[PDB]
């Protein structure tokens, strides 16, 4: 009918096999909280798994209100993992974040001056950056450049051991100039807007050895193409061979993310845990 | 409403508008603390001083004041930050002491020539009063908490060879942060000693408490519940010990670190005791054939002096041909990401590296210095160290390990002390030294 029998979801942008021409003609309450919480659990769980998250500080720039972060804060606390959380955003945060000894809350706008200031403060504890700066409509290609620009500075000043930034290629038809962005894997996002190209650039550094990759307009086109496929044709299928309460692609995609998440509790199978996690996350966010 | 009182019935004063704002979110934890009988508590620290702390020069009034005194220093303390720090530590008592410390009151000789043989085969290199007053306290913990505490180190072999001297108990716990706190609150109320809980950065999930004079009392390593299972365990005096087979495998990966060699330099006999106690366990336990004759073991460990990656050949033992052993864990974690790898097997401290069998190739990280025989020639112990590592994985995933071990063991009998031509340099581990200090109300990480 329009069902499918996949083997695994597309986890990274690189993994997209087809593509389609962006046709201009183009849910759940609290999705843009699910999209974020599911991506940060994956990322920080990935870290913890390669022992980088161990007793480090997670700095967040552009984190408001970041309700979801409370959950993340709690998931890890309960896991015994010791982490310092620092959230900085020009605006204020959801009160559920106040009073946490392990969570500091800065309310100011960042820039060179400041980044050099906190690095001094935080050193020598390793830093894990999570950038989600914003500039409603659509941000301008000029704002995307100005944003991705800044994010690269956070990388230089802070010199983070690992980072997670926003990555939505500028639209080819709205190209300006080229640019460089950290080397990293572009993590696709579940429960993300129907026609979003936005992904997550997860990257792990090696300190003395930095790496950037030049983004061009040729590239920008393969972005719009492959993403529009993922959105129009891929995330609309039903994984018939996915034994789970929900079979819509995303639920199948969110499954593969959480399976890689640790929980001290015990479960009979993984389906048992994923279903548990989901059940918890959707609970905290208040999604029926 | 009641938050108003909760906060006031806690600070021994009236909550300021500034304070009512911050603390407000701990209206439940502060209440649960107030409503907490701060007496039966005094009844338990005492019903311990006389059970594991007899030799203690202090009246039952100190081990009664110190208590109540802490439990109400919100009155003396007006600093918003020190409160949050005294509120999260008081809470560790109100909810775990019971389940943690409360419960607390309710052969090899025939192989000495063998460890003797081997240790020398490689011989080529170049603490408070409570320390003891405590080990007694912990022997109980191992029993009362089978699945929230596993043991190893010297003391483990002691439950094996009652001749293996122990002066410290090394353990793994799926809660060693809750654990270490309560015991530091114990060593306090009873002694009156201001212990310091410090966390070492270059060590995966590690916290240790020390005394006023900077002396090591007891440490601990933390592991996910996940890991707590795959860790091969052995049951003894009602306490699980990290199976001596695994412990021994991890000792070959030990001598690969230049230091340990230098340690065995100034006491080639030190490990005879522990090492034989172990070659004696495996020989029996898994009928290990011990004969100088046993080739095919030191696997082709071609080392690439540039990309810092020893290339180990395991094809003659496992389905996965090679196993690219990295020397820089920050790199491996990155390359692994590039592989679009999401489920690399991590066992934390136990292995000090993760394992990924991506396409018949096993990628891993060696946490010690690579010893050489010559210019780009991976020294024999290092070749065995690496090998030993790979085998730790098997034991955690219940796979083929038996024979390889044998081959590995025999390779170490009757050999020619190949000098230490050179070695690689450990990768630097990031982080800052974190710590909790009850006295000064200081928590930093």
């Amino acid at each position: 009918m329009d069902v499918v029998s996949l083997d695994k979801p597309f986890m990274y942008f690189e993994e997209i096999d087809n593509e389609l021409d962006y046709e201009p003609e183009s849910k759940l309450p609290y999705q843009g909280q699910l999209k974020l919480l599911l991506g940060e659990l994956f990322f920080l769980s990935k870290l913890q798994r390669h022992g980088i998250l161990d007793g480090a500080t997670v700095v967040y720039i552009g984190s408001a209100p970041g309700t979801h972060i409370r959950y993340l804060r709690d998931h890890f606390y309960n896991l015994g993992v010791i982490i310092k959380w620092m959230l900085i955003d020009g605006r204020h945060h959801d009160p559920i974040l106040n009073g946490l000894r392990d969570v500091t809350l800065v309310t100011r706008f960042v820039d060179e001056e400041y980044l050099r200031s906190i690095k001094k403060q935080l050193h020598p504890s390793k830093i894990i950056l999570i950038s989600d700066v914003a500039s409603g409509n659509e941000p301008s290609t000029a704002d995307l450049l100005s944003n991705y620009a800044l994010q690269n500075v956070m990388i230089s000043i802070l010199n983070p051991v690992a980072s997670s930034l926003k990555w939505r290629c500028p639209f080819p038809d709205q190209w300006i100039k080229d640019f460089y962005i950290p080397h990293g894997n572009k993590m696709l996002q579940p429960f993300a807007p129907s026609y979003s190209a936005e992904m997550r650039l997860l990257s792990i550094y090696t300190g003395e050895n930095m790496r950037l990759t030049r983004v061009t307009k040729s590239d920008a086109v393969n972005y719009e193409k492959k993403m529009y496929y993922l959105n129009k044709i891929v995330r609309n299928k039903v994984v018939v061979n996915f034994d789970y309460p929900n079979q819509e692609y995303d639920y199948f995609h969110m499954y593969f993310m959480l399976r890689t998440v640790y929980c001290n509790k015990t479960f009979p199978t993984t389906k048992a845990k994923v279903l548990f996690l989901q059940q918890s996350i959707f609970r905290f966010l208040n999604i029926p | 409403n009641i938050t108003l009182k909760i906060i006031e019935t806690y600070l021994g004063r009236v909550p300021s508008v500034n304070e009512y704002h911050m603390l407000k979110s701990q209206a439940r934890n502060i209440q649960k603390i107030t409503v907490f009988n701060k007496d039966i508590f005094v009844s338990l620290v005492k019903k311990n001083k006389k059970r594991f702390f007899s030799d203690v020069n202090t009246s039952a009034s100190e081990i009664k004041d110190r208590i109540l005194s802490y439990f109400s220093k919100q009155t003396q303390t007006y600093n918003i930050g020190k409160l949050f720090t005294i509120i999260e530590l008081q809470s560790v008592l109100v909810t775990t002491y019971t389940d943690i410390l409360g419960v607390l009151t309710i052969n090899v000789t025939s192989m000495e020539e063998l460890a003797r043989d081997m240790l020398n085969s490689m011989n080529v290199a170049v603490v408070s009063s409570l320390v003891k007053n405590v080990n007694k306290l912990m022997e109980e913990y191992l029993r009362r908490h089978n699945k929230s505490c596993i043991c190893y180190g010297s003391y483990s072999l002691y439950l094996i060879n009652p001749n293996i001297r122990y002066g410290d108990i090394d353990i793994l716990q799926t809660n060693s942060r809750t654990f270490l706190i309560d015991l530091a609150f114990l060593i306090k109320f009873i002694t009156g000693n201001n212990i310091i809980l410090s966390k070492i950065p270059y060590l995966r999930n590690y916290m240790v408490i020390k005394d006023e004079n900077d002396n090591h009392i007891i440490d601990s390593f933390n592991i996910r519940q996940d890991t707590m299972n795959v860790v091969p365990k052995i049951f003894i005096d009602n306490i699980y010990i990290v199976d001596p087979t695994f412990q021994l495998l991890n000792m070959i990966k030990m001598f690969s670190q230049i230091d340990r060699l230098e340690d065995l330099s100034k006491d080639p006999e030190k490990f005879n005791a522990r090492m034989a106690t172990m070659l004696e366990y495996v020989r029996y336990t898994h009928g290990i054939v011990f004969d100088g004759k046993r080739n095919n073991m030191p696997m082709k460990c071609i080392i690439d002096e540039n990309n810092r990656i020893v290339t180990v050949t395991t094809k003659d033992y496992f389905s996965f041909k090679k196993c690219l052993v990295y020397l820089d864990e920050n790199v491996l974690s990155s390359d692994i990401l590039d592989l679009n790898a999401d489920t690399s097997c991590d066992f934390e401290s136990v292995t000090n590296s993760v394992y990924l069998i991506h396409d018949n190739i096993m990628y891993t990280y060696f946490s010690n210095t690579i010893l050489l025989s010559d210019k780009g020639k991976v020294h024999e112990i290092s070749a065995r160290g690496l090998c030993a590592h790979i085998l730790l994985y098997q034991m955690l995933t219940s796979g083929e390990y038996k024979q390889c071990l044998s081959d590995l063991l025999n390779s170490m009998m009757n050999r020619d002390k190949i000098p230490i031509y050179s070695h690689t340099e450990r990768d630097k581990k990031p982080g800052r030294h974190g710590f909790i200090n009850i006295e000064k109300d200081i928590i930093v990480f």
